[PDB]
């Protein structure tokens, strides 16, 4: 009974570049199959009633992917991907991001040309990602001596099929669907051509800024919890 | 006959170009340094290393023969590779651990 | 004097097929007897009583019935079939002889009647019944020791 | 060991190595050196090397 | 104390116990005062809950020598019960009987290889048998065993007294044809195809050879006839298909020969064995020795068993 | 088991074959006679003939009656009993269309020839994609000649010709050194080397070739001559030859196809082939898994060998732990030299610093521990000292040149001045850290990052592989612990160890008893432990 | 510069299988993806001489490196796979295997339907872009249904492929963008060549012999 969200943007008549027909297939068909299946599987599930993030984390099940992970990841992936798109808003995002970009990539342009390389990396079904480094070390000498700033990093990763950085806990910001179903119709296998267009004509740079803010907030919350743990240890 | 490298699949690029290194974010890689020491390492994931100052002799386990690296080279050590790394002088090193994909 | 170790003798039987036996000379001098009849018997003869179970001794060792099966060759025959102070010590001489007769390789520092050995002995005991074995000569000097 | 003919193919009793003979035969022992191998060895010592 | 430390097996603990027993006061010497409370330190290896662990720890003196000045820090090290590193990274740095010896390749420095060169110089052991490894097919289900065959075992009994690459096949437009297998099998043809062309002479056809040039045209000097192109010469020559063969085999592979038998009235093959190699002017025989068994006896062994010397082969029953 | 079943098992599994036995006039008598009984008139007809033939004259008289020459009798002895198989007839499928494509790997490693020519040569490789139809071939056939240009092949042919010239000699010398005696499949040399024998770069897989059998080996296979320095091997083995012999014989002319080309030094039989003309595929049931190799004198590393050959990895016992989660490693190799060095520099400096006589005549910038000292020479192990106990005592030489004495002396001064102010304070001077101590953490620091970088990546891989259906651990490096078997076991599960029933186990071996003896000496009274603490806990208590 | 190069036309006419598959889908698959695959390999090859000289089979196998594919693996695997896919489909479909393969299918996997059912079911499962195959296993001498994610062919583990299908999305999208079941059902019922498989079994029989030896009585 997870959300079959009506698409956030007008979607159908939203963009000339993306066909309404293509949209109908991508959302009308994939989501519906995913959601009923997700539902079907989650019938009689103790897992049912958890968050999508919880169900995804749960059935990835660490080393052994369990049966339900694939459906969920994709459902979430699809809507998260959805968030990234904008009704014709794109270019030169500025704010915390511009400052962050020159810190890592060195230019907004550099990041763009770096992100452009992803077309080549997928070699099949998958999702490319922009993410944050709020990462929990889970074992051994987990703590960092000489702990310092710039630990934070803006990272770009490639995920095959059903993978979301949450599985490895890097905070996701933006996503693209490289799975052929998404771009095949408009351009037949011209992924390079489709990519730059997405990069420029339609990505809510501001939605990504909002997400960055949310991530910074989560990192802060985590450090606060760590301080609370330290206080408990002291007491 | 065949150099040891081909047999062990450590692919190397010799005297890498500045333009090539301009690509691939060669700069900003993490750094390592040593003087005279020997290290036994088993790589569980591939490492791309831009050595610079560091010179290293790698003797694959059991070998009576070695692979010697000098100046500016970029070596991709293989996954599951196990060998001993021996250096007698100053070492510099840039390292990125490339997992599957790049 | 006779050296500690495992010795197999074939006693011709008064009725029909011959009985076979094993024995364990020890520094203490206690002798340990295991026997197999025409019907597989694997019965200890240490008790004056005719029937005592070698398998029960194996169970006394905490071995699982399942564990025994995996260890012993000729499982089916034994399936169909479904102290420490003196005898259990074997001197260094006793241990080496045991290891040679029933091939085993427990290390020399070990000097005990560990249970695996008892299982091996039974396994050999049945092989003789099927033809694959050597009956020992006790007058040979490899089986005797000099004080 | 080699027997071309005249030895019963079937083991005499269920669990042993004794084979009996119906008519007179010759058994040939072919000569070679018997060596013993670890699982470790078996991977790099193969036939006809 | 250091900022970075790594988890280790050793567990140093300190135990402080009262000197005397409670309720019983011992006499106190006037010269020396009594020690009410005392403390001590003990070294015990960490022990797994599943298996108890006992420390195996030894201390040896080590010194830093500079102008004959001694640092008396004797390190104490714990030798793990596990024999070897799970992984080379976690490995003990030193794994040798003698630290001083440079014979081991690992011991020899990568930087200075003189010790390694000395190890290379030493000759290989002569204990090995120098021959072909023959593997027992019989023992394949069970633990396999090896027989090594050599010159001592095999001998050369008899002193006694146009061809090349034709080309590479071209891929086919009509894939559905069974033409792709170059030649058929007399016994196995039926399963793949019904024999329509069996009636036809030379099956479908006799050898039919056609050479295609780089340009794409097929040039054969006689289409019906069979002629071939030898690569080096580049002329054209026939293949001697008939082969002019008139060979009769006096000795065939796999036959067992007893002593004192003569192939012809010369050169008796005085060695029992199986012919294992037949060549144009020679035969090689692997040695065997015959043994006779009368009806009523027992052969102790399966067909491909290895018998070591001293092992019983046959038992005969005789009436005294 | 029925005999019929047992005969099967022995053929399929243990190798049985009823091979022929050629016997003497006397052995035949023995085999036939003993069946009857002992000291009894021989009644069976076969026995009576065997008795009569123990005489040389009977044999010659009888042979004359059979009307054969003396040589014929000998030949019939070596004849094949049992069913004699029908001859095999060659059935060709369709026509053969071929082109003389240049060998793909022409360059023998290390010969350099002009590139443009090579490019021309390799054009042909592209042309093989075309598809032609067999049915219409006859029509296109021009019986005419002189219009065919195999330019690319011809260029290659010239190229090869030069190559042979250059290394014919080198190649013979090399054989002699590494191969002592000729066996089929090794380079022909000497009286054997007629010129015009083709060399190895010429042959590539997929070629159809013509040849004659020069040898048959029971345990290895047929050997065929294809016009080259090395022969070719078709693999047939053991029991199969029982029937195959009737169809493959020495001196036969056969047509064969190459299925592999391999190096002479590591691989015994360099060129592998399959019989095309006489199709014997019904009969070959036993096969070679991996091709035979030479374990030569030089190789020492088994692992290096596995790679050159193609064989699977040597097995090792499987490890219980999953390294997905394991502690990080935070220690540094160069640290050893430093802890040894920071102290070393200080110890020499301290000697001068503590003693005025030592300080006099001493220069901080330059000092020599000894005129002839060698660090390599110093390494040693000495058990002579018995002051506490007799045990090894290592010696490590610090090169005076290596020590940074002047820097240390300068640092010491500031430190002694601090000490002097502390003396004025009346509180003993304590210094928490020295730069050298700080460096230890600094060299050490890079390592924490190393583990981290890797572990993080590893995590990324585990997942990438787990979804891509790829191999987690080396295929074949690790094998089940159980499969290797019968190893002595410390544990009582295989019963190898002894559990105790009615047992004193008085053999403590002083495992605890010797330790207890030392304990008693330290703590004669068996006092209850008033205080117990870990060293780290105690350090924490001092800090807080 | 290029070996294992060339585009080999599919054996059939590009628009020949019209009722079942659109000319469009076929034209694009061969015209763009396949052509791209070939060109890529050639260039990659030019750099290293050693890998130029390898059997195709060998090239795929050398490149896999026991689970760490070397950089050149993908192009080769894909070209070979695509060429194989073309032999698998035919100007028609097969009601059932004829002759020998029937005897084998019945023996190793139930009855033809019984097999189809396993086949269709297995087919549904693959998640992502992959191919499904029917093969012969050398050691165990039985036919099998195997599924490989992404590029990997069944050659890498020493099996002998008889038939193969492309479950990559580009293959079935144009006509049935989201009807997966259709591409599968049509193919099996109407667009596979049993004849091709029987022919491939024939070469396979040289390498693996299925049958029983004649054991002499003695």
């Amino acid at each position: 009974k997870f959300e079959l969200m009506p698409p956030p943007y007008p979607m159908n008549a939203l963009e000339p570049h993306m066909s309404h027909t293509t949209f109908e297939y991508h959302w009308g068909k994939h989501h519906r199959a995913y959601v009923d299946n997700l539902n079907k599987q989650i019938d009689g599930t103790e897992l049912d009633g958890m968050t999508l993030e919880d169900i995804i984390l749960i059935t990835y099940n660490r080393g052994d992917l369990l049966p339900p992970f694939n459906n969920a990841a994709q459902a979430w992936n699809h809507q998260f991907f959805w968030e990234s798109m904008k009704p014709s808003g794109g270019g030169k995002p500025s704010g915390e991001l511009l400052q962050l970009i020159n810190r890592d990539f060195g230019s907004f342009e550099a990041f763009v040309k770096e992100f452009k390389a992803a077309a080549a990396t997928q070699f099949g079904s998958g999702w490319a990602w922009l993410a944050y480094k709020a990462n929990r070390l889970n074992v051994g000498n987990t703590s960092n001596p000489h702990p310092t700033d710039e630990d934070k990093k803006l990272v770009v990763v490639k995920t095959p099929n059903a993978v979301n950085p949450l599985v490895w806990d890097y905070s996701p910001l933006l996503t693209i669907d490289v799975w052929e179903h998404a771009y095949y119709l408009d351009f037949r296998n011209r992924r390079p051509d489709y990519i730059s267009i997405f990069m420029e004509k339609l990505v809510s740079w501001e939605a990504v800024s909002s997400r960055l803010e949310v991530a910074k907030a989560k990192a802060a919350e985590r450090e606060e919890e760590e301080e609370r743990k330290k206080r408990e240890k002291e007491e | 006959e065949k150099p040891l490298e081909e047999l062990y699949n450590v692919r190397v690029e010799r005297n890498v170009t500045k333009d090539r290194l301009m690509e691939l974010g060669v700069p900003r890689w993490s750094m390592w340094k040593t003087g005279k020491c020997k290290l036994p390492w088993d790589w569980h994931v591939d490492q791309l290393v831009y050595i610079e100052e560091g010179e290293v002799r790698v003797v694959p386990e059991g070998s009576q023969r070695f692979m010697q690296f000098v100046a500016g080279d970029l070596v991709r050590y293989p996954k599951w590779f196990e060998a001993d790394l021996y250096f007698n002088d100053f070492y510099q090193e840039r390292y990125s651990f490339r997992a599957y994909g790049d | 004097l006779q050296s500690p170790g495992i010795y197999y003798r074939s006693e011709l039987d008064h009725n029909g097929i011959s009985v076979y036996t094993g024995t364990i000379i020890s520094d203490w001098g206690g002798r340990s007897e295991l026997e197999i009849d025409r019907k597989a018997r694997i019965w200890a003869r240490v008790s004056r009583k005719q029937k005592i179970s070698i398998l029960v001794l194996s169970s006394a060792m905490g071995l699982n019935l399942r564990e025994i099966l995996e260890n012993v060759c000729y499982p089916e025959i034994f399936l169909s079939f479904l102290f420490f102070q003196q005898r259990c010590e074997l001197g260094r001489i006793g241990r080496r002889n045991m290891n040679r007769r029933l091939n085993l390789d427990i290390p020399q520092n070990n000097t005990f009647l560990l249970p695996r050995d008892i299982l091996a002995a039974a396994d050999h005991l049945i092989g003789l019944k099927f033809g694959m074995g050597a009956l020992d000569d006790m007058n040979h000097l490899k089986n005797k020791r000099i004080r | 060991m080699h027997w071309s003919t005249d030895v019963y193919h079937a083991p005499e009793f269920t669990y042993g190595n004794v084979h009996l003979l119906p008519k007179t035969s010759h058994l040939w022992i072919l000569l070679g050196r018997p060596c013993r191998s670890s699982l470790v060895y078996l991977s790099i010592h193969k036939d006809q090397d | 104390p250091d900022p970075l430390q790594e988890r280790d097996n050793v567990q140093l603990r300190i135990v402080n116990y009262i000197l005397y027993g409670n309720g019983k006061p011992i006499r106190g010497i006037s010269d020396t005062s009594i020690q009410l409370v005392r403390t001590c330190l003990v070294l015990n290896w960490n022990q797994d809950k599943k298996s108890s662990s006992c420390e195996e720890a030894r201390a040896s003196f080590v010194e830093i020598r500079t102008n004959g000045l001694i640092r008396h820090f004797l390190r104490i090290n714990l030798v793990k019960s596990p024999i070897s590193y799970i992984g080379k990274r976690n490995d003990p740095s030193g794994s040798g009987l003698l630290s001083d010896n440079g014979s081991d390749c690992t011991n020899i420095n990568p930087f200075s290889s003189i010790y390694s060169y000395s190890k290379a110089k030493i000759q290989q052991s002569i204990n090995q048998p120098q021959g072909t490894i023959h593997t027992l097919l019989n023992r394949n289900k069970e633990c396999q065993s090896l027989i090594i065959l050599s010159a001592a075992n095999c001998s050369r009994m008899g002193p006694f007294k146009s061809l090349g690459p034709l080309g590479t096949s071209l891929p086919i437009e009509n894939f559905y044809s069974s033409y792709h297998l170059i030649t058929h099998n007399q016994i196995l043809v039926t399963n793949y195809l019904q024999l329509d062309n069996l009636k036809q002479t030379f099956q479908v056809i006799k050898f039919k050879y056609y050479l295609m040039d780089e340009n794409g045209k097929i040039f054969n000097p006689d289409p019906c006839r069979n002629i071939i192109l030898n690569p080096f010469n580049l002329n054209w020559y026939f293949l001697h298909h008939n082969y002019c063969e008139e060979t009769s085999k006096i000795i065939s592979l796999g036959q067992f020969i007893c002593e004192n038998v003569c192939i012809a009235k010369n050169g008796p093959p005085l060695k029992s064995g199986q012919v294992i190699l037949v060549q144009v002017d020679s035969i090689v025989i692997r040695s065997a020795k015959p043994y006779l068994a009368t009806p009523g006896a027992t052969v102790h062994g399966h067909y491909g068993e290895t018998l070591y010397e001293g092992d019983t082969l046959v038992t005969f029953i005789y009436e005294k | 088991e029925s005999e019929e079943e047992a005969r099967r098992k022995n053929w399929v599994d243990r190798g049985w074959a009823p091979w022929e036995e050629i016997l003497s006039p006397e052995a035949n008598f023995a085999r036939k006679s003993l069946n009857e009984g002992e000291e009894v008139a021989l009644q069976s007809p076969e026995a009576i003939e065997a008795f009569k033939m123990l005489s040389p004259n009977y044999r010659k008289k009888k042979i004359s009656d059979m009307g054969i020459t003396e040589d014929e009798y000998y030949a019939k002895q070596f004849e094949i009993k049992g069913e004699i198989p029908e001859p095999l007839s060659t059935m060709w499928a369709g026509p053969l269309v071929v082109r003389h494509v240049p060998p793909r790997d022409w360059p023998p490693r290390g010969w350099e020839v002009d590139k443009k020519e090579l490019e021309f040569i390799r054009e042909t490789h592209k042309l093989q994609s075309v598809r032609v139809d067999y049915d219409k071939v006859e029509e296109m056939v021009k019986m005419e000649t002189d219009d065919m240009g195999l330019d690319r092949y011809k260029m290659f042919l010239k190229q090869y010709n030069e190559w042979v010239a250059a290394n014919k000699d080198r190649l013979e010398k090399e054989s002699y050194k590494y191969d002592q005696d000729y066996y089929p499949g090794r380079r022909k040399r000497g009286k054997d080397y007629q010129d015009g024998m083709y060399e190895l770069p010429f042959y590539y897989p997929g070629q159809i070739c013509a040849g004659k059998v020069t040898a048959i080996h029971l345990y290895q296979g047929a050997f065929v001559d294809i016009g080259g320095v090395h022969d070719g091997w078709v693999p047939i083995k053991r029991n199969d030859w029982y029937w195959i012999r009737h169809h493959i014989k020495v001196g036969m002319h056969v047509i064969v196809e190459i299925l592999a080309k391999r190096d002479p030094y590591r691989f015994r039989f360099p060129i592998e082939m399959r019989f095309i003309d006489p199709n014997i595929d019904h009969l070959i049931f036993n096969r070679f898994d991996f091709a035979p190799i030479f374990h030569r004198d030089e190789d020492t590393n088994l692992d290096e060998l596995r790679r050159d050959c193609g064989r699977q990895p040597l097995p090792r016992k499987d490890p219980g732990v999953k390294v997905e989660e394991e502690p990080l490693l935070s220690n540094h190799p160069y640290v050893d030299k430093l802890w040894q060095i920071h102290n070393a520099e200080q110890m020499i400096l301290d000697d001068m610093e503590a003693n005025p006589v030592k300080y006099k005549g001493k220069n901080l910038t330059e000092l020599t521990d000894d005129e002839d000292f060698d660090e390599e020479n110093r390494i040693e192990y000495s058990k002579a000292y018995y002051k506490k106990a007799l045990l090894p005592k290592m010696i490590t030489k610090v090169s005076v040149k290596e020590l940074d004495l002047e820097a240390a002396f300068a640092e010491r001064q500031h430190h002694n001045k601090l000490r002097m102010e502390a003396q004025e304070r009346g509180e003993v001077y304590k210094i928490p850290k020295l730069r050298r101590n700080i460096e230890m953490d600094e060299y050490d620091f890079i390592h924490w990052r190393r583990s981290l970088e890797e572990r993080e990546a590893m995590l990324r891989d585990i997942s990438c592989r787990r979804a891509l259906g790829l191999p987690l651990e080396e295929p074949g490096r690790y094998v089940d612990p159980s499969a290797f078997g019968k190893d002595q076991y410390d544990p009582d599960s295989p019963l190898y160890r002894y559990d105790y029933w009615g047992e004193p186990k008085n053999s403590e071996k002083s495992k605890q008893e010797r330790m207890t003896d030392v304990h008693n000496k330290s703590i004669v009274g068996k006092g209850t432990v008033w205080y117990e603490m870990a060293y780290e806990d105690a350090v924490k208590e001092r800090m807080q | 510069v290029f070996a294992y190069y060339g585009l080999k036309t599919p054996p059939y006419k590009l628009d020949a299988l019209e009722p079942y598959m659109s000319q469009k889908m076929l034209e694009v698959h061969w015209g763009e993806h396949h052509r791209s695959y070939v060109e890529a390999l050639n260039k990659q090859l030019e750099k290293n001489d050693i890998l130029y000289g390898c059997t195709m089979e060998e090239l795929i196998k050398v490149t896999y490196n026991n689970g760490n594919p070397l950089p050149e693996f993908s192009d080769a695997a894909q070209v070979w796979n695509h060429d194989f896919f073309w032999e698998s489909m035919q100007p028609g479909g097969g009601d059932m295997p004829k002759l020998g393969l029937l005897q084998q299918i019945e023996k190793d996997f139930g009855s033809f339907t019984n097999f189809r059912e396993k086949f269709t079911e297995a087919a549904l499962a693959l998640f992502g872009s992959g191919w499904i195959w029917l093969v012969l296993k050398r050691e165990e001498k039985r036919l099998a249904i195997v599924k490989t994610s992404n590029a990997v062919n069944p050659l890498v583990w020493n099996d002998i492929p008889l038939i193969g299908l492309d479950l990559w999305e580009h293959a079935y999208y144009l006509d049935y963008k989201n009807d997966k079941a259709k591409y599968v059902n049509v193919f099996m019922n109407h667009l596979v060549s049993w004849d091709a498989a029987l022919g491939r079994m024939a070469r396979a029989q040289a390498f693996v012999n299925l049958g029983e030896p004649k054991i002499p009585v003695a």
